């Protein structure tokens, strides 16, 4: 799954600009990795809070 | 405390948890963007030869790999988290519910039509 | 009963004058005059309705602003905004959490009556230690101190 | 007539029918199971007069009627007076078209399959119900009374389910169905009744019998002491009026005829009565469920009104139970509802909308398919 | 929560789990070895209900489940179970991450291989500890008894290991390894229980049986005469309350159950039993050790806390022993609770910091490697 | 069978049902070395029900009831019964008896008492033992005629053997000892 994004490389038959496109392909794929990620950090966040909340809940109402 | 007093006093509390929260989440956001403009940089191609920019894309894919692997591993977590925020939300929605499922009571129908049909020319309350 | 005191607040008298009119309609079939258990029975009949005598007089605890036992005609208003299922939005785990976010400002788990007073100044609405301390209670059925967030759906619970 | 398109509830016994909406704590109305026809010859022309008579048009006009009920001992034979009834209670008094609603029927796990199958049938077939699911009386009961664990007893009009659930688990194994019904304390009655001199054979006779034991009769907390005076004193006799004007006075029989319940010989049963299904489908689960069923004994549906029944049961049972452990009954005031009440929770639960048939898999499969979705 | 990467310590047995941080005087939580799993279909809809319960969540919900020990003579058979009694161990009653803390796990020292592999594999694997470590259960007793040197006779639900130690080095040739635990003493009782009218054979009655073992069961200082009186009155008949209510006496069966320790043969098993094999630890080690072991009986494990089983052990061994020469039994109040105390200690000892592997080694090497560093 | 039956629309609750069920049970069912397959043609063909005739002259016919009876001896959950059922205890007898026993036990299993008469026991528990045994061995079942009979005529047989005749309690040492001798003098 990671190897779905680790996905296989193509750069040779790429020309110089032909790897500037797939490099910037690429580097666009990254960026939306970022934002998967971040809000993955920001839901999670989220997450670990409310679960704290949880267990909050869960002494105070056992 | 009066009553209007009170009904904007709990409906602005929650509209403000909630847009605050949205604030929060904003300034996440805008963290967000900034980080990722920074760790996943505006590119830079030219310049570097064929090979060069052949090892260029092999890299900027292997950068793909990288974040690839961190929210593989952020979301995994998210997963648990996911997980254990259901896990424990049922559990408490027993704790303190196991009943925090509301009524529908038989008092509350809709009577405009009565009201209606039943005032004729009058019809007048609902 | 202060949500449909101030429906009557928020909407117009002319229709709690028209209240008055069809209460004074409730003296029909009430040996007082009033909406008492048997009354809102034979009122409802009236009204189109018929709730039970635990239907009958909870309605007259749903309207004891007072408790005076009855659907008075200040309690008929009470009625007419309390006969159906409206509150909206069921702010839970879910929403509840969203805001519990903010209710509990620590992102920790617990509205101190710090984290309550902030949210409600926070309102931008006026705020008093009152509005702050009874919504805590409201909160503190655990009686934290602190509004924990079951004790926040025990205050807000499908408040919106 | 109605605000929500919701599901429809109806728990259709040997007795009546009691229907309404998923969402309600009563039925709409109750319709008794019952379809009238005449049984004399008309003399009077262009004076109206029907063919046939159902549910309760069956007994406003019963004078002249005999009286057929479509269920017999908890199920539906006579499937076309069941589809007449429904049709009756959906369309003109519940004032809704199934067509538009999911529909929650109930029965006993131990009765003949042939019954969820044909309910399952005509809900889809002459109704064309949009989904369907046949519910356990136990079940709703439990969820009627807020409780996930219990013994059961139903008080059908045909037979008694007695069955153990432990944390919303079936224990099949303890279940013991009971041939002893309201039904058959009613034919009791009216053989006691002919005993004192009142001879109740026909239509109009048998309902009234019925009527009788459900405004005079009571089981009692100690029978023996009960007919001891009893059977010594007018002091203990209750007068009904019968619709003519004339009165019938019931004496020792005001119980015996439902201590039939706890002695199911009386009319011809083989069995120790409703406390000993109570106890065996205790005794015959695990040891670390049994604290939690003889803690929870549930009471639902009709003879649980009877005076002294919560208490008898409670002695009854705590009498075969071993010492220290506490035997408790659940008998809430929704008494002979309950189950009703259980249908519309059950209906409306959020955890229950997947569990319906639709009319896709019903259609592809028959009514074969109620017996793989409902339980 | 810690404010230093405090060791965690588990001593998962076939028993119970007791877990706890290093350094510290007790287990924070103890668990059953258990995972259980329903052995009943659900009825009613909505009722939570897991697929699988854990530790204490078996146990309390064992009403209606198959109850499974994951550990069986002191290896795990079943790693997906111990992943989920780790994870119960871990973060819902310790609540702690072992990502950032080292794990002690303990073994005997002849319990087969794959033991200690799968632990460290899933300790490193699933929980991404950071660092591991094997103990050896003699080892972590004989730190708690504070001792170097004495036979270690651990007794426990699993296997009874005994293992000779001198000056803290293993004498490997002389360990009298018997396949007779506490787990066959608990079988033996289900059985006799069973010969008094009070059958045990389903999952729930054997977990009653344990606790029943463990509250009313000993070994005395002389079968012979104790059964001679408990065989003859009831004056030695000790009474114990079941779940439901019933009441169990047990008599000369509440020590023949746990004398199947001194005489294996009442179970089937060809043994000396096990103060033979603790006289022979000693016997087969050299003459200028025996000294040592014999002034040094150490008591560890479970059944250890029998009545007389002390004073007994002592006894048995004396009376082989020769004269002249003083032999003495090590029995604390730390008994059994010996192995979890020596991880605390063993994890925190300065000198073990060379012994754990850490999470590089690891993966070079893989779970594997648990017998290249522990042991 | 009699709670399946009931299933069917033929209830059998008092004494004379019990009596009749298990009347139809001994002339009618049997388990089937393979009942998954039987039970997949059972519950869809009429062709396999056998009519049983009620003794006031109504007919039950029965279909994969009829072995699934008798299964419950291979699935004991059928009645609520925590058990891994006959063939896994038979097999657990074996394995808890000594490696070189084991062989001889695996060899020899000997079908006595009742339900043994079922068509396609001796098949069922020989191939589930099988099964669960290990490979190489041969797995064997015993099914004499002397089948439900066999405990009866072993008594005849043992009370008249020259070597069990001192194995009889006499009415003397029975009344010095009391019935507590039963312990001491049987087994």
């Amino acid at each position: 799954i990671l190897a779905e994004r680790r996905k296989v490389l193509a750069i040779d038959h790429l020309n110089e600009d032909q790897l500037r496109e797939k490099a910037k392909e690429l580097w666009q794929s990254i960026y939306n990795l970022e934002a998967e990620k971040f809000d993955l950090q920001e839901k999670f966040k989220q997450q670990k809070y409310e679960i704290n909340v949880l267990r909050n809940r869960i002494n105070d109402n056992q | 405390i009066s009553a209007s007093r009170k009904l904007q006093l709990k409906t602005l509390l929650l509209q403000i948890a909630k847009q605050e929260l949205e604030r929060e989440a904003e300034e996440r956001r805008g963290e967000k963007g900034r980080a990722l403009s920074t760790r996943c940089q505006p590119l830079e191609l030219a310049g570097l030869g064929f090979a060069e920019l052949q090892d260029l894309c092999r890299q900027l894919h292997a950068r793909v790999d990288k974040v690839d692997e961190e929210r593989y591993d952020i979301e995994a977590k998210v997963t648990k988290n996911i997980t254990e925020i259901a896990d424990l939300t049922q559990k408490i929605f027993d704790l303190r519910g196991k009943f925090k499922r509301p009524t529908l009571r038989r008092v509350r129908i809709s009577a405009d039509a009565m009201m209606q049909a039943l005032l004729g020319a009058r019809a007048k309350e609902s | 009963d202060d949500i449909y005191k101030a429906a009557v607040e928020q909407l117009t008298e002319e229709q709690k004058n028209e209240f008055k009119a069809a209460f004074d309609i409730f003296v029909l079939g009430a040996e007082d005059g009033c909406i008492s258990t048997k009354e809102l029975g034979k009122v409802m009949r009236m009204l189109g309705q018929n709730p039970t005598p635990e239907e009958l007089q909870e309605m007259i605890d749903e309207v004891d602003e007072d408790g005076s036992g009855t659907v008075d005609f200040d309690e008929f208003l009470v009625m007419m905004v309390r006969c159906m299922k409206d509150d909206s939005k069921g702010k839970s785990e879910e929403e509840l959490s969203d805001l519990f976010r903010m209710f509990d400002k620590n992102a920790d788990g617990y509205i101190d009556l710090d984290e309550l007073k902030i949210m409600l100044q926070a309102t931008g609405e006026t705020i008093t230690e009152d509005d702050i301390e009874e919504l805590m209670k409201d909160g503190d059925k655990n009686n934290d101190g602190r509004i924990d967030y079951d004790e926040f759906l025990e205050f807000m619970k499908g408040v919106e | 007539d109605e605000d929500e398109t919701t599901a429809l509830v109806c728990d259709n016994g040997s007795g009546l029918v009691k229907a309404g909406f998923a969402g309600d704590d009563a039925p709409r109305a109750v319709f008794p199971s019952i379809v009238g026809r005449p049984r004399h010859q008309g003399v009077m022309v262009g004076m109206g007069q029907k063919d046939s008579y159902v549910g309760d048009e069956a007994q406003s006009k019963r004078g002249i009627l005999t009286l057929k009920y479509p269920i017999e001992h908890g199920i539906i034979t006579n499937w076309d007076d069941m589809e007449k009834i429904w049709h009756h209670t959906f369309y003109n008094e519940l004032r809704v078209a199934p067509e538009e609603h999911p529909t929650l029927l109930t029965e006993a796990p131990l009765n003949p399959k042939a019954n969820r199958e044909k309910m399952t049938q005509i809900m889809f077939e002459t109704f064309n119900v949009p989904a369907m699911y046949v519910a356990i009386q136990a079940v709703l009961s439990l969820y009627a009374s807020g409780r996930t664990t219990g013994i059961v007893l139903d008080s059908g009009d045909g037979v008694t389910h007695n069955v153990p659930i432990y944390e919303g688990y079936a224990l099949p194994h303890a279940i013991m169905r009971l041939d002893l019904a309201g039904r058959d304390l009613t034919d009791y009655l009216m053989k006691i009744l002919t005993e004192r001199g009142y001879s109740f054979v026909t239509t109009a006779e048998r309902e009234i019998v019925r009527d009788i034991k459900e405004k005079l009769c009571y089981v009692a907390l100690d029978f023996e002491n009960e007919m001891a005076t009893a059977a010594s004193s007018s002091s203990l006799e209750k007068s009904y009026e019968l619709p003519d004007g004339q009165v019938i006075t019931i004496g020792n029989e005001r119980f015996r005829c439902p201590e039939t319940l706890f002695q199911p010989s009386f009319i011809g049963m083989e069995s120790a009565g409703i406390h000993e299904t109570t106890y065996n489908s205790i005794m015959k689960c695990d040891i670390d469920i049994r604290k939690d069923l003889y803690a929870n004994n549930v009471m639902s549906g009709g003879t649980t009104m009877y005076p002294g029944i919560a208490d008898r049961m409670q002695k009854e049972i705590t009498a075969l139970a071993p010492s220290t452990m506490k035997i408790k009954i659940i008998a809430p005031p929704e008494r002979k509802y309950s189950v009703w009440i259980g249908g519309s929770i059950l209906a409306s639960l959020s955890t229950f909308q997947q569990m319906w048939i639709t009319k896709q898999e019903y259609d592809e499969a028959g009514p074969s398919i109620v017996h793989r979705k409902c339980f």
